[PDB]
RNA sequence: ACUUGAGUGCAGAAGAGGAGAGUGGAAUUCCACGUGUAGCGGUGAAAUGCGUAGAGAUGUGGAGGAACACCAGUGGCGAAGGCGACUCUCUGGUCUGUAACUGACGCUGAGGAGCGAAAGCGUGGGGAGCGAACAGGAUUAGAUACCCUGGUAGUCCACGCCGUAAACGAUGAGUGCUAAGUGUUAGGGGGUUUCCGCCCCUUAGUGCUGCAGCUAACGCAUUAAGCACUCCGCCUGGGGAGUA
RNA sequence: AAGGAAAUAAAAUGGGACGACGUAGCAUU
């Protein structure tokens, strides 16, 4: 049964041999995705999902993708839950402290300019504060309350992402996401194969996910 | 040619091992079918299969994982080469890893392990071990 | 590019027809690349063959 | 050639199918050896067909301790045939 | 399963090398402390530090090895089975042994077993006679060691099974 | 089977020529072969001047022999002032 | 007792594979002749050299010796060295579908035997061009060299001899197993199409990028330096010395 | 006009040499 869901874009030869159990063919060299493996394991995933949350899961929510930017920031806001849309800084959990630090500087910037003396100097300010504070906000907003390293770890594109994934690893910190053909299956500790190109698709699948994360609160 | 079946067997289920298969395909012999044979009724394969055919006869292995990705065989080695014989005699049957593991010998009263030489007190071909 | 030998199926050139060879050979006498014809390894082998054998028999001019 | 191959399988020949049975395959090395041989009395100079001739010998010489090794009636009886000696 | 570094640790250092760095103003040193960090009861674990001065790569090479741990099967305060460690052309050897032969073993290899809690060891280095490569190949043989009831279950036998 | 094509100097009558053209045919087959057809083009321009003639009369034969009649044809052939250029080829 | 390794048979494929004979037009040199004149050639610069005897250049013809432009492509063959004009006689090996044939007849291989780049040597030719030695001219403080102008042996051929190369993939031979992506040569089969053509699979050969694994690193990675078996050869610090 | 297989034009002639020996710290607070 083919759901609401259009995840099959099949992503032609360009793919990892790993990912063999999880894809018919077509004739035009493409491999498509066997449907009816992701429709199960999309069940673990809200199961994994829900235990975590209910646990008080802070799931980070990351793609350095044109085409889950804004999607994953819609559905972190709706949700209210943390993520990265813009560039994935290095080091936010190995060197979690000096983004603490970073990101206190940015709360401390951020209140000054409503509640401290917002009119020091007349160029000083408009030079390199407001400038500051907009290239702050680009790359810490959607975790600029973190306080504390999650329990797990979401993201969108591995092979995009081999950085994060490397490091939740070295943390041993689950991560979930969906991996696609060309990416790595075993990497990754609740996988979902799928297509990832499509809005739509990351759409529907952040959507879920976000549901499955708000439903533990009750 | 291949100077022997015993060696190729061992070292393509180290293969096998290696890269994580679930399956196998051997040219099928008695001597390999006792040897799977023991190694299945000793926990390290899950299960075997045999094939009678007409030009060798097909022998299918199974490689066994008990965890999330743990192999529960690590490695092997054969002893006896064509071309340099090892005999051991009761008194000096080798015991592997102190016991841990489990060699195979080639005995007048069948094949037999460690335990069941030390058992029967036997000795002859000590042909590999197994970890 | 398609090979025109492959394109008509003809095989067997049979060098003292000059007709086909004319195409192939450049104004100067010189024979053309394969890759500018797009002919394949072993028809441009036959062919080079037999148009030195028509070359040899003052069917093809070595210069001009 | 393609017809003293088939005179020497016919005389070599030991069933109707016979075709690669060790004697004819010896006759139709002798034969071949013979005649590369006669070939290099003018040639000296070709090597590469000293090769060929020394493979076809070892080849020969092979299938001869072969054929002793199963049968020695047959091997004798062979080599009274072609003189082989 | 990385185990935390709250523990009573003994953190011994083992040896500090020198260190120099070439610039257009002539050399520049540095200093290059390598420790072994770890409890008499399981635990160990090596570490690297470099600095300017000799205490601070103490205790950065401190800080790496706590970061680090490992755990091991003393089975009687001896190894379960004789291992080989060739991590890098560093072939050294370990072999269980009675109750009272002793740590039987090189300077390094001889302070890492006595952090990891083992009593008597039989070792012996076949390889190279540096020190890292030496401690990597002996926490490289540590770590490829088996228990007896992990490898019943797995082999779906019983340890009496096994050894009995 | 060799295909035997060679070319008759123009400043040759016709009757000449005929005889030429004879003469040579019995050269094959005067020594067992046997000719399956033949093909004359006239007179053609050369591509270039082989001595001094521009244009050439081009005669084709097909024979089928012993790798011999050739061979004594291929021999003639050389020392004829008639023929100005020849060669063989087998027909495979 | 058996066919999977091996070899034979059938029907097909390619190739600078080799040996022998013959043939071909460009191009250099020389010679003869016709036209014709202050030079030609050459270097960073110049010089040496040939030239008013008629050069160089141009046109026709002739002579002779070497190599085969375009094709030409990590393309092909060969055990290696190595092999590029074309026709012919002889001859070797490789590959593709077998099932018809024998049913283990197989791998390696001390010694031995043979082949073996170029150079060199003996015998006799041949000698256009190039060119060790050598001659002359620039050069520098010097130039027995780099540069230029000439030039013997040699480079070619038939027989014989020596048997050396960075004779390199600096990686011995045979067998089996160990993710993929992308060109190429020779082939075969099929899913529609008689085709042209697209796709999938299946052998061998030749390249590129890459997982695990290996490696001191460089890097190798189904053509291994991976996982193993069999055989032979080779090393035990450098110089001395491949010398006595 | 992008990292590049057998493969590469254009492109000062002229700069030959620098005796001997050897100069460095380093951790518990």
């Amino acid at each position: 049964l083919l759901e609401a869901g259009v995840h099959f874009g099949h992503q032609t030869r360009r793919w990892n041999p790993k990912m063999k159990r999880y894809i018919f063919t077509e004739r035009n060299g493409i491999y498509i995705i066997d449907l009816q493996k992701t429709v199960k394991k999309v069940e673990e995933a809200y199961n994994f999902t829900k235990n975590l949350a209910a646990e008080g899961g802070k799931i980070l929510f990351v793609g350095t993708k044109k085409q889950a930017q804004d999607s994953v920031k819609e559905e972190a806001q709706r949700s209210g839950m943390y993520y990265v849309n813009q560039r994935w800084l290095g080091g936010t959990l190995t060197n979690f402290e000096t983004i603490q630090k970073r990101i206190k500087r940015l709360k401390d910037i951020e209140k000054m300019q409503e509640n401290g003396t917002f009119d020091v100097l007349p160029k000083k300010e408009v030079v390199q504060l407001k400038k500051e504070l907009e290239r702050l906000e680009k790359f810490l907003g959607g975790i600029k309350d973190m306080k504390d390293l999650p329990d797990a770890l979401f993201i969108i594109d591995p092979r995009k992402e081999r950085i994060a994934v490397a490091e939740a690893r070295k943390l041993n910190i689950p991560i979930i996401g969906i991996v696609d053909t060309n990416c790595d299956p075993d990497e990754i500790d609740v996988v979902i194969p799928a297509n990832d190109d499509a809005i739509r698709a990351v759409k529907l699948l952040t959507s879920k996910m976000a549901d499955a994360i708000l439903e533990a609160k009750q | 040619v291949m100077t022997d079946p015993i060696a190729d067997m061992l070292t393509r289920i180290r293969n096998a091992n290696m890269v994580r298969h679930e399956k196998l395909e051997i040219p099928a012999s008695k001597l390999k079918r006792e040897i799977a044979e023991i190694l299945k009724r000793e926990g390290f394969i899950r299960d075997v299969e045999f094939v009678e055919d007409s030009k060798q006869g097909i022998i299918r292995v199974f490689l066994k994982y008990g965890q999330n990705n743990e192999r529960v065989i690590t490695g092997l080695k054969r002893i006896s080469k064509p071309g340099l014989r090892v005999y051991a005699k009761s008194n000096e049957v080798p015991r592997v890893l102190n016991g841990l593991g489990i060699a195979i010998i080639s005995t007048s009263q069948g094949v037999l392990t460690d335990k069941e030489a030390r058992a029967k007190q036997a000795g002859g071909e000590v042909l590999a071990y197994v970890w | 590019k398609v090979c025109y030998f492959t394109s008509n199926g003809i095989t067997h050139i049979d060098y003292k027809d000059v007709d086909l060879l004319k195409k192939f050979v450049s104004e100067r006498g010189k024979i053309l690349p394969r890759r500018v014809t797009g002919t394949n390894a072993k028809y441009q082998r036959k062919l080079t063959a037999a148009i030195k054998r028509a070359r040899q028999m003052a069917l093809l001019p070595y210069v001009s | 050639t393609q017809e003293r191959k088939n005179q020497l399988i016919n005389e070599f020949k030991t069933h109707e199918s016979d075709t690669g049975s060790p004697e004819v395959q010896i006759a139709i090395l002798t034969d071949s050896i013979n005649n590369l041989n006669e070939h290099l009395r003018t040639h000296k100079k070709d090597h590469h067909s000293r090769r060929g001739l020394l493979k076809m010998v070892g080849k020969r010489r092979n299938l001869l301790t072969y054929l002793r090794n199963k049968d020695v009636t047959r091997y004798r009886e062979l080599i009274n045939k072609l003189g082989l000696r | 399963r990385i185990d935390p570094s709250k523990l009573e640790l003994e953190e011994r250092l083992v040896t500090v090398n020198r260190v120099a760095k070439v610039v257009k103003g002539g050399r520049r040193f540095r200093f290059a402390a390598l420790v072994v960090v770890g409890d008499k009861n399981g635990h160990v674990g090596f570490g690297t530090g470099k600095a300017q001065e000799v205490p601070e790569a103490i205790r950065k090479a401190v800080e790496d090895a706590k970061k680090n741990l490992i755990e091991v099967p003393m089975v009687g305060t001896t190894i379960p089975h004789e291992i080989i460690g060739r991590f890098g052309a560093g072939n050294i050897l370990l072999k269980p042994a009675s109750e009272g032969t002793g740590v039987i073993a090189g300077g390094p290899v001889r302070a890492v077993l006595e952090l990891a809690g083992v009593a008597d060891i039989l070792s012996k280095s076949l390889g190279s006679n540096t020190p890292i490569n030496m401690i990597r190949a002996t926490l490289q043989g540590l770590s490829e060691l088996k228990r007896a009831e992990d490898v019943a279950k797995l082999r779906g036998k019983s340890v009496e099974e096994l050894l009995g | 089977k060799y295909e035997v094509m060679y070319i008759i100097r123009p400043n040759i009558d016709e009757e000449s020529k005929k005889a030429v053209i004879e003469r040579f045919n019995n050269v094959l087959t005067s020594n067992g072969a046997e000719i399956t057809g033949t093909k004359d083009w006239g007179k053609r321009r050369l591509a270039y001047e082989i001595n001094d003639f521009r244009d050439g009369f081009y005669q084709i034969v097909n024979v089928q022999s012993d790798a011999a009649a050739v061979q004594e044809f291929d021999r003639l052939a050389k020392i004829s002032d008639d023929i100005i250029r020849h060669i063989v080829v087998k027909e495979e």
